[PDB]
Parts: structure tokens; C-alpha cells; sequence
RNA sequence: CCGAACG
RNA sequence: GACGAGCUGAACGCGAAUAUCUCUUUCGCCUUUUACUAAAGAGAUCCGCGAGUUUUGCUCACGCAGUCGCAUCUUUUUGUGGGGCU
């Protein structure tokens, strides 16, 4: 799979309940079974008109997950990984003259 | 194997392995069918008990056990597993086979 | 001397850094912080049942010690793990019993970390037995498929039975029924059934 | 061996949409189709139920959760018919 | 509770440091000896002389060979083996006897 | 490996299927003496130490 | 310690018929009677008819037919009272179940490797005590050094010995 | 499989739909079919006597002991 | 063994310690798995349950259903596993 | 065990 | 995601074969020295030996090639849908 490309690639997750998760990624299984280092559940509230989509989303921290392939419907990235000596010699010598 | 004769076991050579020679030029003392070698370096009656004689593979045996003064020497006696094969004769009999 | 040498103190000399393994350093220290996956584990047979190889055979699989096996099998001799003393060794033979957990794989794929302690099976040295007896729950009886019994086998069984253990039992050297023997699979159905039931 | 994921596996670098089990809508390029119809698309867009699009580099979708494809009108799909009774 | 072995110590053996100079380091070695043998016991007399108590042939065999190089290296010699001689009765005594 | 004819030796068999009782003194004493020397050789060989090498009929 | 060898005394039954006692405690602590105690102890047992006892190894010899004998022939030499010799199920090699006596043991593993060639192979563990044969208190035998004593007077000669080392008279 | 461990033993088994149904298991299958002895339905108290569930019929089993 | 990917194998190495299960109906489960299936039926043991209300009740045993069960949470001293290492760059 | 040179 | 026989060079290293020498000592031959004996040690040498690319010398040989950038019945990719309450 490509997605061999993605282990240790952080990436977010979509379930059918539409729940997001987002971790790192450590191994896959044939299943679409993932596992998810640092995971961290973000669920959508109702937007109660007057306060920004992006600022009340309910994290939950989850810690280490493995992801069951039947729920998962998407998977995106979210960002990057997280964080002869040869045989010369030089030695001083006078240019010699002919005279 | 005319020449050969028949094969060795690691067996056999029980106190005839070089350890045994060893354990000998050790202490001065020589397995009887065993070579000679000059000296490497150069006893209460009423309270000492000999019901059996300590023999020289005795002291070859257990170099350190039986020897006051014992050196120089690598180890001894120490015994290979016994060896369950016996020369099946006639190539006519199964592979394998049980021995009487 | 009047200068006295500075010698290599040669008393068992062992290697001078960790060595590579199939699993990590905290893998292992995972594996110890929780009772439900460590057994403790003495090995104990006759004298030369096997013992000892086995113990290797463990090590040979879960290690990485390849151009060791070259060494032995360019040397002409075949590995000791766990006879390491160099005068244990010149007799081939386990003298004072030696302990190592090796963090061995099941058919789940949960790995288990395994305290094997390698045992002397000379008679002896019982001593060494005992010791590693009340140190492990467990012990693995290493029988030999062609001798059969002999004294300390059970008398090593009646030490596992007084202090309450977990006996397992392991027919080493199969192989000499089939090269040294030469008895037929059914014979060697019969000595091995044999040997359980002894 | 189905007809179909055999003709889904070749659609590589194709530039199509996706709709979704629960109506989330995509349009994306075909990175990849393996044999249990898990795609990965490049070049994407994401527009979901009621939703904001956002585009995406990259993005993986289960095989299962789709609903189905949108294929190009540029489709030569007598090419890609033929070979799909060839068992390899 | 301590080791209740299957063996006993039967056998015994004499020990004496061919140089007294060394006997201090000689039971030290004896003393290290009583370190890691289990069965090893170091045993004076009225005799004041150490008789060292052991299984049989290769366990006091090794245990010479440790002595000799691992913890005193001073080479000591060891009398003819002897072992432990108990004292049973054979049918009661006549008599009763008083102290 | 090859060896080289003469390493290979062709009576040391005979010092290990040992010796049978119908052995005349001078062939006793010369099996012992030779079976010395063998436990000798195979003991105490003193590897010398790897000193590099001149190849005499190759450099000629 | 006991009388006879100041080794441990054994299979021995003391039995407290009386003790008349001073009434007081300061006449009756350890200082008086802690040595009264082993002196009874040394005088009844004394004259019990006290016999001597040996260890004896349980030996288990695996040998092949060939050797048979000559395993016989040296525990005989060496006293060893051989229980056995069982046909080990499915080897040619014979388990051989002997009693030889500790003592008895002193380079028997050699001397049986020797004789046979070293086709055999034996073990020895210690399995029990039992009693020196003789009378270990007589004198009825005056005895042999560096030369072995007989059967009728080990017990004499050992416990003798015993003491000679262990820094006592005869 | 586990349910091996579980044999002639009291139990509270969850199906599909949130249902409950308790009794004493009789035996299992590897589609995980499950009869079980004196079983009663927790939610209407009725105890419906022995039964088999489907494999997909059963969320999770409980043990009460 | 051949065949089977590695989640699964970290599922079973996760025995004999204490994790959680959130299943598709969405309840949290916390207990000390005691074997797993190839097809993640799981037996836990010390089993704490969290409804979807909140709901906070005791239970002694559990087998879970794997394909009832949405994801694992797994104590990171387990992410130490021996696949985690050996693929890893370093 | 065991033989050559020299003085 | 993939291919050697023979020689001289490699620079690193001592399965089973072992002879000679030097030195420091003891011992024995014993008039002396060589030439020796046999013990203890400490040192050399010889005759050989294995793997890495260096190619010299093939007299062999090659490129749509063996390999490329698990495939529908209760346990997995053929999902239980639909609505609506705070
Ligand atoms: N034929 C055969 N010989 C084996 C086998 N395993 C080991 N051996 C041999 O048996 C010998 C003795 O086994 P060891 O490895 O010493 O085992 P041990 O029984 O612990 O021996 P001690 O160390 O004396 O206790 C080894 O040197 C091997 O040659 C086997 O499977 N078959
Ligand atoms: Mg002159
Ligand atoms: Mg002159």
C-alpha cells in the first residue's frame, strides 16, 4: 500500500458517526485496522449560532488507539512527522632553484 | 577403511584424550599404557583412612580433588554422552532398524 | 616479579557491551512492570540431557549472534550460551546454574518474557539446582529421548514436587532415535510414550 | 476475481468524483484502487453533508463507505473493458 | 526458609595452605568459597584444622579448582577424602544411666 | 578444504582405536612413544603469531 | 558431637525416666546441668551397645552388555551391593541400580570407566545411612596403618581415626 | 474460544436493539451461536426458558458470579 | 503468524493488562483484557462500563464482540511493542 | 639409551 | 524490486597438519666446544592457509527477464436503513 508512505505521518480520522480522530500513524493492518499514537477524539457540537465552528469542538484525549477498518470512512494527513582520511599528507618544504 | 581399521568415538579415550596427558605431566604420574614425562617442578598415618588405594586415574580423574600441589593443567576426565550406534552390517535390512 | 604484570584477570570473561536482540531494552522493561506476562522458569535433566542446548537453541532464535555460529562451526565446536564459564566449558559441561529471560513469541504473537535458568544436571551439583528451584514457579524436566530416565532427572522431580511446581517435560535429542538408534517411527512412538510414562 | 474492482484498480491518476455512504461529496484525483476499493486520491477536494469544501494534497477513503463513483466524460471505457476477463 | 536441598553434604576433605603465611586469605578463599557453593561447608575442628564438606567427586573437584584460582590462589593441600560417620544404637542399653 | 598431502596423516587411527592386548614390546613402546607424541602435537600447538609473508618462489 | 566420633549421633532415643532437682532456681540454670545434660547423654548412649554409620551412595551405572562384569567386579572390589540391572526400553544400554557405600566411592567412577574401557558411565547421589559393620568401640583387634583393616574392624579403626584427626586419644 | 471458560455459567447477554436476556450457558458455537438454560428477558421479567442467539445477535456477555 | 497483520498481534501482546474498548454504540470499557480473537472478540476482566449517559457500573467479566467494537486504548508502555521499534527509521 | 667434528 | 573460473596484487586474520631455531634456567651426556637429552618458561622462524574489489589473463555468459512506481452468507471490503426529543 501506499499508506506505508504515511507511518509516522500525523493523520486525522472520520468515523461513520462523523467523531474525528487525530494521531500518528504506527502500523496498518489488510482490515484498514490502524494505530493511532497520541489520538486525540474531536467531536462536533451543534454550532450555537454566534460562536465560531473551529474554536469549541470537544477534544477528549484518547492516548494510543487502533482504529477498526468497518467504522473508518476517511483518512487524511494533518501534518508532518513530529520531532575516510586518504593517503595525503601536506608538509612544509622550500620551492627548490636552478641556478 | 581396511587402512583406517574401524572408526573412533570421542568416547573411548576416556583417560587417553590429551586432557588425560595433561592431568599426567601435572602430577608425575603416567597412564599404563601411557608415556613418560620428567618433572615439571622438581600425611598423619594414625589419622588418615585408606579403605580403597587412590589410584593414578584417580588423582588423573579429579586432578585437583586427589593432588596436593596440582598445576599447570587444563581439565579432565569429563565424559562424552554414551553413543547408541552400533555398525548396522548388511545393506539389505531397512534403514532403520531396531538392535537386538 | 619485581614488576608485577597487569593481567587480564582470566576468571570467566564475558563481552564488553549489550548485545543485539530481536526486542529492545524498554520492550523487556515493558515486559517485566506487569506479572501477567513473565514466567519463571528452571531447567533441570540428567547430566548432558540437553540442557544447556536448549537454553542456546533459545537464545539462537531470539538473538542475533550468526557470525558467532560461524565461529563455532569454523572452530569445530558447537555453542554454549549459558556455560560461559571458560572452565564449565572445557568439560562441556553446566556447573554453576545461570539465569536469562528471553522474550520469546507465542502463536498469538503476544510475546512472553521467559526466566529460563540454566541448570548443571551433573548429581553434584545439586546445590545449583535448589537454588534456581526456589527462584522459579516453574521448571522444565529436559528428559532425553534415548537414555530415558536416569537419577537426577527425578530426583530433580521429586525437589519439583516438594516445592509445589509447575513441571513440564521436554524430550531433548529426538534425533538420536532416528541416527544413533535407527529405530523405526513406530518403535520411537513406543520409547517416546515410554519415556512420558516413566 | 469481480469484474469491476478489476476495472476500479486501473483508474490511476484519473481525475474524478465520489460520493459518499453518508452523502459527504469528493473530487479528487485516483492515486491509487486496491482490491478491497480503498482509494487514495491526490489533489482533492472535500465538501461535507452541509459543509464547507476543503481542499485536500492528499486523502484515503475506505472502500466500503463509498457510495460510488463519478468517472470522466473523456473515458475511453472500451479500453479498460478489455482485459478484465484476462486473469493474470 | 533456606535451601532444604534433596543432597547432603557427605563427603569431607582436608585443607591446609601449604604456606600458613596465607591461611587468613586461604579461609577468605574459603570464605568466598562459602560464597558461591551451597552446599560447600567449612567446618574447625578441635583439630582447628577446615574440613570442607561436599557432595562427591566433581563437586568438590570444581570447588578445589575455585579455590585454587578464583578467590585465594594460594595452593593448599588437601588430605585423602573422609566421610561423615554417624553413631546409632543397636538394641537399648541395661542400664539407665545419671549424670 | 584440500590439504596438503603430507598434513594428512594415515596412521593416526591407529591411535585411536586403541591399542589391543596382542601388542610385541617393541611395537608397545613405539605405539606409546607415537601415541605421545600425537597427544603432544595435538596439545600443546603453540600458534606463533601472523607475521606477513615472503612467498619465496614467487617473488623468484 | 556425641562420644564416639564427636560427629552427629543418630537414630538414638533419649528417654527421661527421672531427674531429682534442686529446688531453687539458681541451683537448676544452664551452668549446671547444660553440662549434666550431655554427660547423660554420653553414658547412656555409651553403653547401648553404640554402633558406627556410613553414607551410602544410591549408584546408578548405564553400561553396555560388555561391561557388566567388570562394573560387578570393581563395586565387589569396592563392597558396593549391586540391587539391579534393568534392560533400558529401547537402547542396548542397561541402567544398573547399586548401593555402594560413600566411602567405597573414592575414584569408583574411574576405576569402572577403566576397566571397561569406558563404555559405562555411573552416577552416584547420596541415599542413606547404615551401620559400619564390626564393633567400633573394640579393642579385641589390634590393627594395621597404611595397610586396610577388614570388614571385622572398620567400625573399630574408623571412629578410631575419626578421633586421631579430630585432636582425641584412641 | 473464551466462551469455553464461561461453561454452566450464569450470564448476561446483550443483543441487538438493547436487549437483555440472562441465563445459564449451555454451549457455543464458532458462528457464536449461544443456547443457554433458564434465560430471562430483563426487560419484560420473563424467564424464557433455554435459547439460541445469532452470532451478529450478540453486543457483549456479562458475568455475574 | 503468517498472515496476519500486526494491530492484531499488538491486540494480543496487550495481554494481561488493564485498557479500554469503545465500541460503535459508543460506551467506553475499561479492563484488564484477558485473550482476543483473530476477529478482535476480547475477554476483559476488572470491567469498568461508561454508558452513553455517563453511566458508571461494575462488572466482573466481558466478552466483547470485535466487530461490535469501534477502537482500542492501549498503554503506550505497549507501544514499545517490537514491530513499533523495528520498522521505525531509527 | 644409541653419533659426528675438534682440541 | 537481479549474475565467476585462474594469477598476481589486497589489508586485515590462525577447522588440522608441525618442524626448526634463539634466549633465561634447571637436569643429563661429560675433559672442552660444537653437536645433543628432557623439564620449566620466554621468544622467533619456516611450510602453508580464509574472506572481502584489484583487476591482469575467459576460453563462459546474458536482459517484454525470473520480480515492476487475500477478490459475494452470523467475525471483518458488500456496513441497518428512516425519524426525532435536549
Ligand atoms: N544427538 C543429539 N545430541 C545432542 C542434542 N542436543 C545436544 N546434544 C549433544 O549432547 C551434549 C550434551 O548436551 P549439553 O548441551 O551439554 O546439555 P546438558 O544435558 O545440560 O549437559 P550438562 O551441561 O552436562 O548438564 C552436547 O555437547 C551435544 O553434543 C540433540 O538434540 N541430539
Ligand atoms: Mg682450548
Ligand atoms: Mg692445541
Amino acid at each position: 500500500s501506499k499508506l506505508l508512505q504515511y507511518i509516522n505521518f500525523r493523520m486525522r480520522v472520520t468515523l461513520v458517526d462523523s467523531r474525528q480522530i487525530v494521531g500518528r500513524f504506527m502500523a496498518f493492518d489488510r482490515h484498514m485496522n490502524l494505530v493511532l499514537g497520541d489520538s486525540e477524539e474531536f467531536r462536533r457540537l451543534p454550532p450555537k449560532k454566534g460562536k465560531s465552528e473551529e474554536e469549541r469542538e470537544e477534544r477528549r484525549v484518547l492516548g494510543l488507539v487502533l482504529l477498526r477498518g468497518e467504522e473508518i470512512v476517511s483518512l487524511t494527513i494533518e501534518g508532518p512527522p513530529p520531532n575516510p582520511g586518504g593517503p595525503g599528507i601536506g608538509r612544509a618544504v622550500g620551492r627548490g632553484m636552478p641556478a | 577403511g581396511q587402512l583406517l581399521t574401524d572408526f573412533p568415538d570421542r568416547n573411548y579415550f576416556y583417560l587417553f584424550e590429551p586432557q588425560a596427558f595433561v592431568t599426567a605431566k601435572s602430577l608425575n604420574m603416567c597412564i599404563p599404557g601411557g608415556p613418560k614425562f620428567e618433572p615439571l617442578f622438581r600425611n598423619d598415618i594414625n589419622k588418615l583412612i585408606i579403605r580403597s588405594p587412590i589410584r593414578t586415574e584417580y588423582k588423573v580423574a579429579f586432578p585437583y580433588l586427589y593432588n596436593n600441589r596440582p598445576r599447570k593443567v587444563r581439565l579432565s576426565v569429563y565424559h562424552h554422552p554414551m553413543s547408541l550406534y552400533i555398525k548396522t552390517e548388511d545393506p539389505d535390512l531397512p534403514a532403520y532398524y531396531y538392535d537386538p | 616479579p619485581i614488576v608485577a604484570p597487569v593481567k587480564v584477570k582470566k576468571f570467566e570473561t564475558l563481552e564488553a557491551e549489550p548485545l543485539r536482540t530481536h526486542y529492545s531494552n524498554e520492550f523487556l522493561a515493558t515486559l517485566m512492570a506487569n506479572p501477567e506476562l513473565v514466567r519463571n522458569v528452571a531447567v533441570v535433566g540428567h547430566l548432558h540431557h540437553g540442557k544447556t542446548t536448549i537454553m542456546d537453541m533459545f537464545v539462537e532464535q531470539t538473538h542475533e549472534l550468526r557470525k558467532m555460529t560461524a565461529a563455532q562451526q569454523a572452530a569445530g565446536k558447537q555453542l554454549r550460551f549459558t556455560d560461559t564459564r571458560l572452565d564449565e566449558q572445557a568439560r562441556a559441561m553446566s556447573i554453576k546454574m545461570m539465569p536469562m529471560s528471553l522474550v520469546m513469541e507465542s502463536h498469538s504473537g503476544k510475546s512472553f518474557l521467559l526466566n529460563l535458568l540454566d541448570c548443571p544436571g551433573h548429581v553434584n551439583f545439586n546445590d545449583e539446582v535448589t537454588a534456581a528451584m526456589r527462584l522459579a514457579d516453574g521448571v522444565m524436566l529436559v528428559v532425553d529421548a534415548a537414555e530415558g530416565i536416569m537419577v537426577v532427572t527425578e530426583r530433580a522431580v521429586r525437589q519439583a514436587l516438594q516445592e509445589g511446581l509447575s513441571i513440564t517435560l521436554m524430550i531433548s535429542k529426538v534425533d538420536r532415535l532416528i541416527t544413533e538408534l535407527k529405530l523405526p517411527p513406530a518403535d520411537a512412538y513406543h520409547k517416546l510414550r515410554h519415556t512420558i510414562e516413566e | 476475481m469481480v469484474k469491476l474492482v478489476r476495472f476500479l484498480m486501473k483508474l490511476a491518476n484519473e481525475t474524478v468524483q465520489i460520493e459518499l455512504k453518508n452523502g459527504t461529496v469528493i473530487q479528487g484525483t485516483i492515486a491509487g484502487v486496491d482490491i478491497a476499493m480503498n482509494t487514495h486520491l491526490k489533489a482533492v477536494k472535500l465538501t461535507a453533508r452541509g459543509k464547507n469544501p476543503v481542499s485536500m494534497d492528499h486523502l484515503s477513503v475506505r472502500g466500503n463507505n463509498i457510495r460510488y463513483y463519478i468517472l470522466p466524460d473523456s473515458l475511453n471505457l472500451d479500453t479498460l473493458l478489455v482485459d478484465i476477463d484476462k486473469p493474470k | 526458609r533456606p535451601l532444604r536441598f534433596q543432597t547432603r553434604s557427605t563427603v569431607k576433605i582436608a585443607a591446609e595452605p601449604l604456606n600458613p603465611s596465607e591461611l587468613p586469605k586461604m579461609v577468605e578463599g574459603l570464605r568466598k568459597v562459602s560464597k558461591s557453593y551451597p552446599l560447600c561447608s567449612t567446618r574447625v575442628e578441635e583439630s582447628g584444622e577446615h574440613t570442607i564438606f561436599g557432595t562427591g567427586e566433581m563437586y568438590l573437584d570444581c570447588l578445589m579448582k575455585d579455590l585454587r584460582e578464583l578467590y585465594a590462589e594460594v595452593e593448599v593441600k588437601v588430605a585423602d577424602p573422609v566421610v561423615a560417620f554417624c553413631e546409632t544404637v543397636v538394641e537399648s542399653s541395661s542400664l539407665k544411666c545419671f549424670a | 578444504h584440500t590439504r596438503r598431502a603430507f598434513d594428512v596423516p594415515l596412521v593416526n587411527c591407529w591411535f585411536q582405536e586403541h591399542c589391543p592386548p596382542t601388542y610385541p614390546v617393541k611395537v608397545r613402546v613405539s605405539y606409546q612413544k607415537l601415541l605421545k607424541n600425537y597427544v603432544l602435537n595435538l596439545l600443546h600447538a603453540r600458534p606463533p603469531k601472523s607475521v606477513k609473508k615472503k612467498y619465496l618462489l614467487r617473488a623468484l | 558431637e556425641g562420644p564416639l566420633c564427636d560427629e552427629p549421633i543418630r537414630n538414638v532415643k533419649f528417654k527421661i525416666l527421672d531427674a531429682a532437682i534442686a529446688p531453687e532456681p539458681i541451683h537448676r540454670g544452664g551452668g549446671q546441668i547444660i553440662p549434666t545434660a550431655r554427660r547423660v547423654c554420653y553414658s547412656a548412649f555409651l553403653m547401648a551397645t553404640p554402633r558406627l554409620m556410613e553414607p551410602v551412595y544410591y549408584v546408578e551405572i548405564q553400561t553396555p552388555a560388555d561391561c557388566i562384569a567388570a562394573i560387578y567386579n570393581v563395586l565387589a572390589k569396592r563392597r558396593g551391593h549391586v540391587t539391579a540391572d534393568v534392560p533400558k526400553p529401547g537402547t542396548p544400554i542397561f541402567i544398573v541400580k547399586a548401593y555402594l557405600p560413600v566411602v567405597e566411592s573414592f575414584g569408583f567412577e574411574t576405576d569402572l570407566r577403566y576397566h571397561t574401557q569406558g563404555q559405562a558411565f555411573c552416577q552416584s547421589v547420596f541415599d542413606h545411612w547404615q551401620v559400619v559393620p564390626g564393633d567400633p568401640l573394640d579393642k579385641s583387634i589390634v590393627l594395621r596403618p597404611l595397610e586396610p583393616a577388614p570388614v571385622q574392624a572398620l567400625a573399630r579403626e574408623f571412629m578410631v581415626k575419626t578421633r586421631r584427626r579430630k585432636g582425641m586419644s584412641d | 474460544p473464551e466462551l469455553k471458560r464461561f461453561m454452566d455459567k450464569k450470564l448476561s447477554i446483550t443483543l441487538n436493539a438493547n436487549r437483555h436476556v440472562s441465563g445459564t450457558l449451555r454451549g457455543f458455537d464458532q458462528f457464536m451461536n449461544l443456547v443457554l438454560d433458564a434465560t430471562v428477558d430483563e426487560k419484560l421479567k420473563v424467564d424464557i426458558g433455554m435459547v439460541v442467539i445469532r452470532g451478529n445477535s450478540i453486543q457483549t456477555i456479562e458475568a455475574l458470579e | 503468524a503468517k498472515g496476519i497483520g500486526i494491530p492484531v498481534k499488538l491486540l494480543h501482546e496487550a495481554e494481561g493488562h488493564v485498557v479500554t474498548v469503545e465500541l460503535k454504540s459508543g460506551e467506553m470499557y475499561r479492563g484488564e483484557l484477558c485473550d482476543a480473537e483473530d476477529n478482535m472478540n476480547c475477554q476483559l476482566k476488572d470491567v469498568t462500563a461508561t454508558g452513553r449517559d455517563g453511566r458508571v457500573t461494575q462488572l466482573a467479566h466481558l466478552f466483547i464482540r470485535g466487530s461490535r467494537v469501534r477502537f482500542f486504548i492501549i498503554p503506550d508502555m505497549l507501544k514499545n511493542a517490537p514491530m513499533f521499534k523495528r520498522i521505525d527509521p531509527k
